RNA sequence: UUAAAGUUGCUGCAGUUAAAAAGCUCGUAGUUGGAUCUUGGGAGCGGCCGUCCCCUGCUCGGCGCCGGCCCGAAGCGUUUACUUUGAAAAAA
RNA sequence: GAGUACACCGGAAUGAUUUGGGCGUGCCCCC
């Protein structure tokens, strides 16, 4: 089931068995990759890049049409940020919840969810420490909100 | 059971279910030695030979006996494949 | 979550054989499960079984013949010598004329009866009778 | 002419005749705008277990992405040139030995045995693609692969299934059959 | 049922079961194409468009994002595609 | 004091009502942890299979042959567990 | 070239001549 929720969910993507680039779209890899670098220079998250591609440009997955996924490409040329996107979103959620608790003191459910998301960001920060992505001495602090928002 | 002398020390061979391949015991009363008749080849009559079947108590207990008799009759060829 | 795929597969076989289902479905797949099902079917407890090759994790369709009574596993994977297998087949088997213990020797997953001839022991997986 | 072996060796006259046929169809047909760098590594004549013969052409791996655009016309040109022989393109990968503990650089998974056999089975049947792979286990332990082929481009691939089974048995050793499911597409 | 046929079941059962509980998993969505009668420029739109999609050249609105399948505006033809 | 004690339960206990699940959640030590990387054949022992051989090597040399071949090898093959053999292991 | 029905050609089929359009490869516009 879920890590911090009582309910169990079964709702995710389900890829088909077929390993092929479909013939109804004839789009070479390099112009597609040019569209990824343009959309990344527009200032968007790789999940949103994949959503925009499979929405408008008709490509199913990048991994079948190229040899790499999105973050490998943005790491290969170097537009990928040092902070990963999920940890960045967890930081921004923590800052928003902390500011809400700062302007609303008598609350318990918001404080409980704050402890839950601090546990989540710590358990993810251990993983990003042991996979040599983050600096080993990098420690999140509640007061370090304006450093990386 | 066989033996070194080649003599079976079995006193009676127990029968076996034709559906779930299980053994019908001595004090099980929910078992049927079913006999099914086949038609004479030319028009409609009765030959005299038999097409016998067996089933244990648990299959009838859960109730899947009609399914088993259909599969056995289809395997022996009484019921056609189109069904 | 799931810690032992082999245990769940064997105990699913145990449930579906105990009721009397003719054929089964197993959700995950592994190589050791494939070798175990081969040694099951070459001792004749299991008929001609199908396994399905998808691109995430395979599924196994085992047709049953009804000869199987119970097949279980031993967790965690203990080690057994040639001098300790006699006690395990004394306190784990129903009899001595039948029932086999599989074990991972150096030659692969194979039964104890040929492991006594092969003069090689190792870790233990499970049993069937 | 258009054959570059990795080693400087002279093979038999058959791949020379194959290259002569390729240059003849290049100079006769309007394919000169799409045949500039297309080398051929090797070629082999085999016979299936029956009354017919088949032709294997081994091609290099990165060149085959340019061979997508040619195998609608090239196969019918080789079929009309050699009438009793079927042509098929197989990429040339190598299998690396397993890094045994008594045995240096890492073995990538693109070069392993399963990936090589999967790529060989995928590049065998080019006009119709895979829908699903099933694999039986016999009483003798002989693993039997049965692969489901596409309903699209059905008419081209009824008569070639025995040639594919023969080339996969004489190239890998595994007995492979072919079937066409019709309840999904 | 003592024996279903999970080797090759009927396709109505395959649409009856879940997208992931099937014999081989396959998504119940598709890629489709759509055009506007008042304009030219044609794009290919996923069945769950998940956002507002613009015509390629800023001509008209095509899909409204919903919980499931996106809704097309009226007067727009659509067909699927396959390989 | 031991077996009986499957009433200290690793083999091998119990936790709704007989003794027994902390009010609940998070959480560092501790325990456990999804799939996947090498297949197959041949000569023969015989009328498909129970026995047996095959697919990391490159400087010193003693089985021969007409400056080249297996070779005996001083030198070396990323680390661990598991299992079988061998030595050392006092007697009573 | 505005490519919805359209105006120019190059390949190519029968020394000569020549067959409605669109890109969503299969159904849409025009007779």
């Amino acid at each position: 089931g879920r890590m911090h929720a009582p309910g169990k969910g079964l709702s995710q993507s389900a890829l088909p068995y077929r390993r092929s680039v479909p013939t109804w779209l004839k789009l070479t890899s390099d112009d597609v990759k040019e569209q990824i670098y343009k959309l990344a220079k527009k200032g968007l998250t790789p999940s949103q890049i994949g959503v925009i591609l499979r929405d408008s440009h008709g490509v199913a997955q990048v991994r079948f049409v190229t040899g790499n996924k999105i973050l490998r490409i943005l790491k290969s040329k170097g537009l990928a940020p040092d902070l990963p996107e999920d940890l960045y979103h967890l930081i921004k959620k923590a800052v928003a919840v902390r500011k809400h608790l700062e302007r609303n003191r008598k609350d318990k459910d918001a404080k409980f969810r704050l402890i839950l998301i601090e546990s989540r960001i710590h358990r993810l920060a251990r993983y990003y420490k042991t996979k040599r992505v983050l600096p080993p001495n990098w420690k999140y602090e509640s007061s370090t909100a304006s450093a990386l928002v | 059971m066989q033996n070194d002398a080649g003599e079976f020390v079995d006193l009676y061979v127990p029968r076996k279910c034709s559906a779930s391949n299980r053994i019908i015991g001595a004090k099980d009363h929910a078992s049927i030695q079913m006999n099914v008749a086949e038609v004479d080849k030319v028009t409609g009559r009765f030959n005299g030979q038999f097409k016998t079947y067996a089933i244990c108590g648990a299959i009838r207990r859960m109730g899947e006996s009609d399914d088993s008799i259909l599969r056995l009759a289809k395997a022996d060829g009484i019921v056609s494949k189109n069904f | 979550v799931r810690m032992n795929v082999l245990a769940d597969a064997l105990k699913s076989i145990n449930n579906a054989e105990k009721r009397g289902k003719r054929q089964v479905l197993i959700r995950p797949c592994s190589k050791v499960i494939v070798r175990f099902l081969t040694v099951m079917m070459k001792h004749g407890y299991i008929g001609e079984f199908e396994i399905i090759d998808d691109h995430r994790a395979g599924k196994i369709v085992v047709n049953l013949t009804g000869r199987l009574n119970k097949c279980g596993v031993i967790s965690p994977r203990f080690d057994v010598q040639l001098k300790d297998l006699e006690k395990w087949q004394n306190n784990l088997l129903p009899s001595r004329q039948f029932g086999f213990i599989v074990l991972t020797t150096s030659a692969g997953i194979m039964d104890h009866e040929e492991a006594r001839r092969k003069h090689t022991g190792g870790k233990i997986l499970g049993f069937f009778f | 002419a258009k054959i570059v072996k990795p080693n400087g060796e002279k093979p038999d006259e058959f791949e020379s005749g194959i290259s002569q046929a390729l240059l003849e169809l290049e100079m006769n047909s309007d394919l000169k705008a799409q045949l500039r760098e297309l080398n051929i590594t090797a070629a082999k004549e085999i016979e299936v277990g029956g009354g017919r013969k088949a032709i294997i052409i081994f091609v290099p791996v990165p060149q085959l992405k340019s061979f997508q655009k040619i195998q609608v016309r090239l196969v019918r040109e080789l079929e009309k040139k050699f009438s009793g022989k079927h042509v098929v393109f197989i990429a040339q990968r190598r299998i690396l030995p397993k890094p045994t503990r008594k045995s240096k650089q890492k073995r990538p998974r693109s070069r392993t045995l399963t990936a090589v056999h999967d790529a060989i089975l995928e590049d065998l049947v080019f006009p119709s693609e895979i829908v699903g792979k099933r694999i039986r286990v016999k009483l003798d332990g002989s693993r039997l692969i049965k692969v489901h082929l596409d309903k699209a481009q059905q008419n081209n691939v009824e008569h070639k299934v025995e040639t594919f089974s023969g080339v996969y048995k004489k190239l890998t050793g595994k007995d492979v059959n072919f079937e066409f499911p019709e309840f999904q597409l | 049922p003592l024996a279903k046929d999970l080797l090759h079941p009927s396709p109505e059962e395959e649409k009856r079961k879940h997208k992931k509980k099937r014999l081989v998993q396959s998504p119940n969505s598709y890629f489709m194409d759509v055009k506007c009668p008042g304009c030219y420029k044609i794009t290919t739109v996923f069945s769950h468009a998940q956002t507002v999609v613009l015509c390629v050249g800023c001509s008209t609105v095509l899909c409204q994002p919903t919980g499931g399948k996106a809704r097309l505006t009226e007067g727009c033809s659509f067909r699927r595609k396959q390989h």
